[PDB]
């Protein structure tokens, strides 16, 4: 008479890493890095805006691109590849640290500058660049002034924009660099150009210069954009010669929200806390090895294929 | 390490699929199996232990700071890739010591559920019965089915049956 | 896991407060409680061990990066912030990898110098003795105070017991 | 007869997380994470300076509100939440650069420029916005420069200084930005503004920018002020025309110190080698949940409340 | 850890030099010692398990100038990211070195039980234990029944009658 | 008659840390922190590039230190402590972005932009600062545009690189900022001087500015780099009227390197991967204490001497 003790055991064993054991074989396992994930941005629970070809800094600004972009509110907010900052070509300051500071907003608010010019003005310069109706246009949130009557100096103004609100405003402007002497002295005479901006926490300079370059979307002249935020009661004003690109509307930034930079389409029946630009990440493990660029809550990137965590037992087959 | 699953037990059974640990018994009437669900469900539990630790991981919140679709300034730009960089070889690192600890632990976690079962049974046979080196007890008195399951039960009185026991073992 | 703690032991000794480990008799006499000392110690000294490695201070300097009273510039601002978030997520886990698996392992621990203390009178009453599978040995000759205190001594001669214990136990 | 084992229990035990189980009852733990620290900056030990409303950037240039603060030597340095850097309007370029390195230092010098000016220049300018003591001042360490004789050019400058130490030295100077066309001529003349910074490691152009019509707008008078380091046996020269702030004195920061940002008050008699926004912390414990930011040797910051070391045996009561 | 090593046994055996575990014995005939293969093995495959993953080993370029100065803001940033980086890798180096140590000793306590428990479920009823690591035998056993202990070709069955009336007058 | 166990021990052990013990003695331990490493660079198996006392800088402008490194192909490239970049004095734009791109890269070609200036114009300017053959000379790859009638003003210019190459080029130029008043109007004449640089993706103007300065290499005047990259198929215009420092050949960084700042000699006999300001790190450790800052692939620095890692046993020798 006997009584023997044993435990199970499985034809097919699973191979996991022990301190002591780089092939050791147990009744089971399972991973513990992610392999896989969602191929759409999952936006279920979530205000969110899907720029497309607008690009952020377009919204601020006005570019045609982003005409249905110009205000709204958000906790999630998409950045495309295709996306269009610029119809009458130019660069901007400090350019990524704006874009950061839209991308991560909760929304944008517009309020008019209130800027009015007198008869030697003409505001509404217009452009085949920034085409907005099958016509020529240019950005919503600014005016192109130049001189009323052609080849006449563009005359001495001043304007100034209070903020007058309870938090701060982002106001934007450019300075239009001409591509000939010729064209200079068409829009703004043949005075010396000056415009100098400045607040209580902002003064600067800026003399349009002329010079020939390669066209970009039909334009050898360039418009450098700059920006600074004004803080509630403060004011800042424009002193300008011409070559100004003043804002008609400035931003107001409004709380907060994440940006994302994607390839993925939207899926609004999709929840997820996790983003990449391929799309998103749900699970509940702790590692994962889609990608090290990563928006949200995630599990850490981990440079490895595969870690299997034992389930069981060490494995011996009969 | 402890003596038993992958040590003086030669083998596991892959006919136990009732439980992970368990007894078979051959006695007069035939031969019988049976899974001990006290000693399994103590492995088991821990492992699940591990397991909700492991997926128990609630999260911060990070943002972008590389620009998926514009150029990012150079210098500051590899800050960037050498602190990501840096912070991804720290994770690789965790993530394969925990799995490496975890399993060690697991194993002999294992091991040990089992010995503590074969220890259990020991103490309950008390004179009746003598070791085999393999995990086997030679049992000295005739034990009947219901007497085999009165072991498993953790009901058997050695008591009763240690005289009979006792001689058999001596003569 | 070793088998006493939690474990063949049904419960702890509320009332022993002299010691974590500890010998419970019983004789003609009545009843006896004491505290088994080097074991405790062994166990007091594994967990001071291990608290002073937690309280290990040598320490990096560190300045700050960030102002409190002043706004710092926006990309430089989210470098930083998405670092430190990094480098205390990684604190975050390790401070519960740390206390988990310490955590794990002082309890088992215990539970092995328990078994040892267990064992070791098992060795010593050798023959003289059987045990009764709760953490008891049955002691088959008469033992007065002063032989209990043999045993917990650990200066209990079992030759001199032996013919008394060998045919109680057999009769 | 017989001799039993066992082991103590305790009435109320301590929860405790391991590999395997969360809520494990053990007979003892304790806490591996710091949660209260001191309210009060503990500086026995430290040779430390208070500045009080005085915020670093006025001890270079001599804000009124830093008279006391001009130079110093001190292990800490510690700046309070609304100090004073300027009397009269402006800012620093790279402030937060300059900042940082006075907050690492362990003391500072002040060494006098020497510059002499001629007799059409007025070097003894003040302004009403920079009070002292009742009465119209300037900042301490520099000199607002104008026309001795109103309206008429400000002649043609040079200045030197010249760092014979052993040790580089931090040099200051402002720009001043006039309100209008009409002050920039009466205290500059009518002339082109230019000022010259050029050193052997280190050159620069400024130009004032007037701004215009009322004081009320964002374009008024305003002294911005600029900075470099000067090397040891290497000279910096000022060419100037009229709008250059000018340093009477330079600085030497010395040494190295820790720099703390609180509000906390000073404690004497207690020590600390770890401080925070709002305190010290006095910590044996590796971790610590009370702020995220920390400077000196601090426990790691953790996002726990709570996380127990077991310093006992499972608790098994009857 | 395991009863035996720093525990019932009271101390290593210098002597031994071909292996980590051991065989001593007396007996009629005189005294020898052997070292016993399969739990040395074991241990030390294990040991050398812990050191194959210890040597196991990303490219890193400089973000910091040697011989230029750097710009004093991102210096400092870069100066706090190192450090962070470096308290974190000294604290994983000391857990490591500390939590393997500990799980090396054991192991190695470990093997040592498990030769002798085997060795007692070998013996079975003929011989009993002294509590410091060796088995009174109550037979006549010579150096061939000796290496039959070590090999663990023993039949207890042999010499269990002998030994039983031994164990019992 | 009986059987004793046991296990080995040393007469001499070693102390290790543990969990529970800071001085456990076992019978053998291993060091898991590198110590020593190499005073030399390890270069077998790397075609590499000593830039000697050529600044990186200095390459892409062609100063005379660099005039072996105006070229080449490289795997590693080597930077020295006192490197020269500027001959005539001056400083770069973003210089440490340029200097760690260089150092990033594995290799540089040299395309000529192919720019010729009127008969007004003297483009062969030469300084005592920049010296080859102990005689006055120039960067190499730029051209020190002046009137080449002293006083007279300088002609109103243009020029324009096109990039007909399928990868981005790096074009530099300088702007000369004069010491003195006399000065610049001898070189560029009395006229208002104004540069300006555009191309589809990159636009800046520049104004010469005249200015007292120490002397540097014998000169107050000052020379301002600046660079940008230039896209496929994109041109770049320069419109000026005196004060460019003209670019005659554009640079194109080639793949991929490793940089090194070290003052070690090279040694080609002994191969590594990992480096640091003195010579290389050779070991199969983890953990390294020789330095927190290192290239290339590395133990991980630790702020430690020594980690024991017990490779034995509990030592319990004889009493
Ligand atoms: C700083 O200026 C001083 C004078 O302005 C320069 O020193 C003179 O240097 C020459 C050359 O050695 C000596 O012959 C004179 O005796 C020095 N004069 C004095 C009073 O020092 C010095 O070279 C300048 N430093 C730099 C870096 O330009
Ligand atoms: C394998 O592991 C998974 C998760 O641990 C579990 O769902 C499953 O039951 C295991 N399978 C076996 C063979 O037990
Ligand atoms: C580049 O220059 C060539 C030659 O003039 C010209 O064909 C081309 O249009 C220019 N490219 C651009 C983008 O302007
Ligand atoms: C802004 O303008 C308003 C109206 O003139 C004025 O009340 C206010 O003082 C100005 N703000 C500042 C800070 O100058
Ligand atoms: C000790 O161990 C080290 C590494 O494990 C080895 O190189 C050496 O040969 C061993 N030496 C002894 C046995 O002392």
């Amino acid at each position: 008479d006997k009584i023997c003790l044993g435990h199970h055991a499985v034809a097919n064993g699973t191979i996991v890493k022990t301190l002591t054991n780089e092939q050791e074989e147990v009744t089971n396992a399972t991973e513990t890095v992610e392999s896989t994930g969602i191929n759409r941005l999952c936006m279920k629970g979530r205000k969110h805006k899907d720029l497309g070809n607008c690009h952020p800094i377009g919204m601020l600004i006005g570019t045609p691109a982003c005409d249905l972009h110009l205000t709204g509110m958000w906790d999630t907010l998409i950045e495309r590849e295709n996306a269009i900052a610029y119809c009458y070509p130019g660069a901007t300051v400090n350019v990524e640290a704006l874009r950061q500071k839209i991308m991560e907003s909760g929304g944008i608010n517009k309020i008019s500058t209130g800027f009015t010019y007198g008869s030697s003005i003409n505001s509404a310069g217009t452009t085949r660049a920034c085409m907005r109706n099958g016509g020529n246009s240019f950005y919503a949130e600014l005016k192109w002034l130049v001189s009323k009557s052609a080849g006449q100096n563009f005359p001495q103004t001043t304007n100034t924009y209070r903020n007058t609100d309870t938090a701060e405003h982002l106001i934007m402007w450019g300075i239009h660099h001409p591509s000939s002497t010729q064209e200079k002295n068409t829009l703004y005479g043949t005075q010396s150009l000056s415009i100098s901006v400045g607040s209580s926490t902002y003064r600067n300079n800026f003399v349009p210069v002329v010079g020939a370059r390669p066209q970009v979307n039909g334009l050898s002249s360039r418009i450098d954009f700059h920006w600074t935020l004004v803080q509630p009661g403060d004011n800042i004003t424009f002193s300008h010669n011409g070559g100004l690109i003043a804002p008609s509307r400035v931003s107001k930034l409004i709380g907060r929200g994440l940006g994302i930079q994607s390839d993925a389409p939207i899926d609004n029946n999709c929840e997820s806390k996790c983003f990449w630009r391929g799309g998103s990440i749900n699970t509940r493990l702790p590692f994962q090895n889609l990608s090290p660029r990563t928006v949200g809550q995630c599990p850490k990137y981990v440079n490895r294929r595969s870690l299997m965590l034992a389930t069981g037992m060490r494995n011996v087959p009969e | 390490l402890f003596g038993a699953i992958a040590g003086f037990l030669e083998n596991g059974w892959e006919g136990m699929v009732d439980g992970w640990y368990g007894f078979r018994h051959q006695n007069a009437q035939g031969t019988g199996q049976a899974a001990d669900y006290k000693s399994t469900q103590a492995a088991i539990d821990q492992i699940t232990g591990k397991l909700n630790r492991l997926v128990e991981k609630t999260n911060t919140e990070f943002e972008s700071i590389e620009s998926e679709f514009s150029e990012i300034e150079h210098q500051i730009g590899n800050v960037i890739n050498w602190t990501k960089d840096s912070i991804t070889d720290i994770w690789t690192y965790q993530a394969e010591l925990l799995v490496a600890m975890e399993n060690q632990h697991t194993i002999d976690m294992a091991d040990s559920e089992m010995l503590n079962l074969y220890e259990r049974v020991r103490k309950q046979l008390r004179q009746n019965a003598e070791e085999d080196g393999k995990g086997c007890f030679e049992i000295y008195h005739a034990c009947d089915d219901s007497c085999m399951e009165s072991i498993r039960n953790n009901t058997y009185d050695h008591s009763q049956y240690r005289e009979e026991a006792l001689l058999n073992r001596l003569n």
